[PDB]
């Protein structure tokens, strides 16, 4: 994946904005309620019955903030996202057998959380650079199934 | 100058369809020319193209996949006019007869 | 498939775009010719470039086709039967570009409705777009 | 959306399985759990070793299930109910398992019925197995 | 990747299949199986119906360009990114064709086999087979990216 | 004036201006489109994949027109294109020396 200099401004002034400490549990929750398949990895984190449950869950919010954490690494390393992500590739394909389509889905969640936190600031260039990051970081994490 | 390619219309509530005005027609000709069209007019009646809206009882058009609908709200009892016009193709004249509520079919024209 | 509460969901996300449909699509259309640009293939014959009259139009026929799913909820196949011919037949849509464009749809939404895109009604319109998604490509 | 031939090839192609459907569930179980392992973790209690009575008496449920579903090829989601409800809230099978059973099915099929498997058998097969699908992944 | 049992099957069935004939079947079984695809064949001709796509020569023929890079990704199979590069830049940048349709002439490919040799494509042969097709796919999308 | 140059290949030379994948549609669909192909009044078979080094064979992939060396002669050669629905195209080219130098293209 490769952004031109506008598009490389545009992630970073936005993602800048970006409260770490609640988009990636808002992301995470919204995946678990949208696509409840993914529940089945996330078992150890108790309730995720509704969306309540889900969405004010702290096992939710602080992974969700690992998730975004990985995700800034990958902002940091755009050109080498395959190197930044072998590790936890290497875990989400080895260990936890998440599909790779799975990776696909969060990162279109976080571009719907991006979406309703930015409203119009949200543009679709700046969409279109995102959609760019988020399908880097998928193919960066499913490497280690190819 | 006769189009073979227009020989036939459709009465709908308020309307009329030229179904052979089509959009996605395997004739590359026909598809290019109505998805060119920039100007209808009934009787010198310029209408309005209403994009994806009812053209019931309107000097409005719509080009869909079922043909072109036309509004009858311009057409007057005897010959009425149609000329369609699309960029880069020559004007395409239809005539049309109404009498006691139904429109019939009477030629379609087009330079070259 | 769409349980009530998808459908009570659907209709009051739907009913506050309102008259802003036509711009909603275009914008929908936008991001996803910006973001996936092999879509822009399917319409060789528009100028694709921001505010052209042919965007414009063509998302208001998405939202209005949209709209009357929404209005025929309870018999999505039939009300968009004509529609989903058009595009297995004589577009030859590839199924994959529908998740394309709901996803566009989506990210306009929540642009647009802060205060009504919660956790349960993105998940209803979700359901929404793979259903009116699932019928306009079933007549392969 | 499945024509008359599609209808016609299902039933011809199935009926030809006949006695041997348990046999052909077995074997396209086992492709499914050699080319995508993952798939395993769905069964992780069972015996997965090749000619296991598990996956035999796996096999027989799911065969019988497709021979119930062409039997109902004109009600499918309502004769694939209580299923639809099993896979998709107790299960949690990720929709994307049921297209890889469903090539599992098809390469069995290919390989059993070397005269039946033409291209329009081929993809009146798929149409059918892609319904089954469909209807499986509906209770989410 | 690879096992060398896995490498030996492979070769072994390989070189029974007909050059000239299997990515025909393929082609062919792709454009009825999955219609969306023959809006990339319009100068191809009559694709119409089953009979009109298997009997076509120009499907014969593109079957056995594509036949020949598989066989070519065969015969380099630690290194696919680089000898499917050149394709993977036409498939996206002049054709156009999403990624998805790789994985699906892939398992179409995988039933033809299936199709031709019957119990001899045994259950561990078909996940041989699998890898090689998810790799060549891999490979023809690297370029997209 | 769209074909205005070649290159040369073992047994073989290459016109990368016949293009199949052309940006423009009326140069794809000549290409797309080839019937016949006759070098010094000798008809040319479509190898479709295979190498064309000395053979009386012509392919067209991504890089252009591959012509096979076999009917070539020294001085003056023609090479006639023919396509499903365009007038026939006309190449001259020269050879001297080991090495084919690009004439003219008429159509
Ligand atoms: C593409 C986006 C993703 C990123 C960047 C990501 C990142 C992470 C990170 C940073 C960890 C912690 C690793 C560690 O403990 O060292 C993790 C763990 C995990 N991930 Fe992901 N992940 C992604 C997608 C997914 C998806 C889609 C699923 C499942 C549907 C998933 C399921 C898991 C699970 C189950 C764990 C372990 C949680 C635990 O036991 O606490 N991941 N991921
Ligand atoms: C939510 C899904 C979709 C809806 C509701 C939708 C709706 C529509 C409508 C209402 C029309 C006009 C039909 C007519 O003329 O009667 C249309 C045309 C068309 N659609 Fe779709 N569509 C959808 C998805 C797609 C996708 C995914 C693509 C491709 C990326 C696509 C490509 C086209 C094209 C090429 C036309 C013809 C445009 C023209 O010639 O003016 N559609 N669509
Ligand atoms: C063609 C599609 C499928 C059909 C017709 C089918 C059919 C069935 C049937 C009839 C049962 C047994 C019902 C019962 O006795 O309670 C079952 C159970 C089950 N299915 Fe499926 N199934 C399909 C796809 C899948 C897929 C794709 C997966 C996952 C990879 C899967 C995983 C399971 C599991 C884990 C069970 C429970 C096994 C047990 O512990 O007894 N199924 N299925
Ligand atoms: C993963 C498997 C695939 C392989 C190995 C492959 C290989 C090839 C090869 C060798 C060529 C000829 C390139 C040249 O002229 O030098 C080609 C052309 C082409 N491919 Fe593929 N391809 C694959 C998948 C696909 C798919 C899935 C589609 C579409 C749905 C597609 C559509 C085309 C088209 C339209 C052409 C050009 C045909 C022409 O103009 O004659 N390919 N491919």
């Amino acid at each position: 994946v490769h952004l031109t200099p506008e598009e490389k401004s545009a992630v970073t002034a936005l993602w800048g904005k970006v409260n770490v400490d609640e988009v990636g549990g808002e992301a995470l929750g919204r995946l678990l309620v949208v696509y409840p398949w993914t529940q089945r990895f996330f078992e150890s984190f108790g309730d995720l019955s509704t969306p309540d449950a889900v969405m004010g869950n702290p096992k939710v919010k602080a992974h969700g903030k690992k998730v975004l954490g990985a995700f800034s690494d990958g902002l940091a390393h755009l050109d080498n996202l395959k190197g930044t992500f072998a590790t936890l590739s290497e875990l989400h394909c080895d260990k936890l057998h998440v599909d790779p389509e799975n990776f696909r889905l969060l990162g279109n969640v976080l571009v719907c959380v991006l979406a309703h936190h930015f409203g119009k600031e949200f543009t679709p260039p700046v969409q279109a650079a995102y959609q760019k990051v988020v399908a880097g970081v998928a193919n960066a994490l499913a490497h280690k199934y190819h | 100058s006769n189009l073979s390619l227009i020989t036939k219309l459709s009465q709908e509530d308020g309307a009329i369809l030229f179904p052979e005005i089509d959009r996605y027609s395997d004739n590359k000709q026909i598809k290019a020319l109505t998805q060119q069209i920039t100007k209808v007019t009934v009787n010198g009646t310029v209408y309005k193209d209403l994009i994806s809206d009812s053209v019931k009882d309107t000097n409005g058009w719509v080009s869909n996949m079922t043909g072109l609908h036309l509004g009858t709200k311009a057409f007057k009892d005897g010959e009425n006019t149609i000329v369609i016009s699309s960029k880069g193709f020559e004007d395409v004249t239809i005539t049309v007869t109404k009498k006691d509520g139904q429109i019939h079919f009477v030629s379609a024209k087009q330079k070259q | 498939v769409l349980s009530p509460a998808d459908k009570t969901n659907v209709k009051a996300a739907w009913g506050k775009v309102g008259a802003h449909a036509g711009e909603y699509g275009a914008e929908a259309l936008e991001r996803m010719f910006l973001s996936f640009p092999t879509t822009k293939t399917y319409f060789p014959h528009f100028d694709l470039s921001h505010g052209s009259a042919q965007v414009k139009g063509h998302g208001k026929k998405v939202a209005d086709a949209l709209t009357n799913a929404v209005a025929h909820v309870d018999d999505m196949p039939n009300a968009l039967s004509a529609l989903s011919d058009l595009h297995a037949h004589k577009l030859r849509v590839d199924p994959v570009n529908f998740k394309l464009l709901s996803h566009c749809l989506l990210v306009t939404l929540a642009a647009h409705l802060p205060a009504e895109f919660t956790p349960a009604v993105h998940a209803s319109l979700d359901k929404f777009l793979a259903s009116v998604s699932t019928v306009l490509t079933s007549k392969y």
